């Protein structure tokens, strides 16, 4: 019983 | 992937063993035992349209267990056994390091 | 089993084993950090450093 | 019987998520 | 006896 | 920007452009000069010495 | 490696450094900040400095 | 007599003598404490013994 995480709304910045 | 981790005769190949011609033969996988084998272009293709397209993805991602290359033919078999007879051909085998052939 | 003298140049010392030198090994990491489209993102350019390439 | 678990520790694809190389091991044998 | 990401990276 | 997952698959930081790829040319044929307004043509970039 | 003396007016002075002066630039920026549509989200259009070149 | 260097790898410290190990000797007896037809008279049997001559 494990629940992986969902990317409901991440829309990923980064930076470099 | 997961074909391979169902009770299953189908996808060995011990028909070709010695003693195990006829008669079947059923083994799994593990998924930490699985690898497959392609080229870099299909490869690329996972790599923006099945994982960048895919809006849920976290546990899916089947790429870690990928090996590609260049090119899946660049050597050279022989059919008919033969014997060599030109001097060109010493020559283009030793410009591969091939000296000992006459 | 049998001693005999296990004195000879090659074929003793050289029948039962030598030194492993070299390994043929992956040093030059190749399919972790070579092989790798797993890059940044970003504000970009100039990435690119050159050397002397002497060797 | 059933030791080894099918379906809960196999018939699993929904755990790989990270960008990266290696699971090639080549276990020891009998 | 769950895990995830089953891949285990090796290096020398 | 109109995909989902570009964490780590974003090679955009090894991209240089142009905005157009000529404006350069090569000699070919290897003439000379003959005509009075071609070097004077030359003249409106700064090439002087050629006659 | 002769000395003799190798101060001399011009061309005996020539063939070291000779004033190394006035580098070919990438003093003001391009690629990086120019190239550059890496523009952060913004809140509104505030104001663009009007720059008079005056020489 | 002549002293000159001596030195070589071979024909000098080579030419007059080398290191002597074994001059191919009886060490196995024949004749002195083997060839024997001299043995005993009396009860009898079992001087055979087997080793494992593996080497």
């Amino acid at each position: 019983a494990a629940a992986a995480a969902a990317a409901a709304a991440a829309a990923a910045a980064a930076a470099a | 992937i997961l074909n391979l981790q169902n009770n299953s005769a189908k996808y060995n190949e011990v028909h070709r063993a010695s003693g195990g011609a006829i008669g079947q033969y059923t083994t799994v996988s593990k998924l930490k035992d699985i690898v497959i084998l392609t080229t870099d272009s299909l490869k690329s293709y996972l790599l923006d349209t099945k994982i960048a397209n895919t809006f849920q993805i976290a546990g899916i991602d089947f790429t870690d267990h990928v090996i590609s290359f260049d090119d899946l033919g660049g050597v050279f078999k022989v059919t008919k056994e033969f014997k060599l007879q030109n001097q060109d051909s010493i020559d283009f085998l030793r410009a591969y390091g091939d000296y000992q052939s006459q | 089993m049998y001693e005999g003298n296990n004195m000879r140049s090659m074929m003793g010392t050289s029948y039962e084993d030598s030194r492993l030198n070299k390994r043929t090994e992956l040093n030059e990491n190749m399919s972790i950090d070579t092989n790798k489209s797993e890059d940044s993102y970003g504000v970009q350019i100039h990435s690119l450093s050159k050397q002397s390439f002497t060797g």
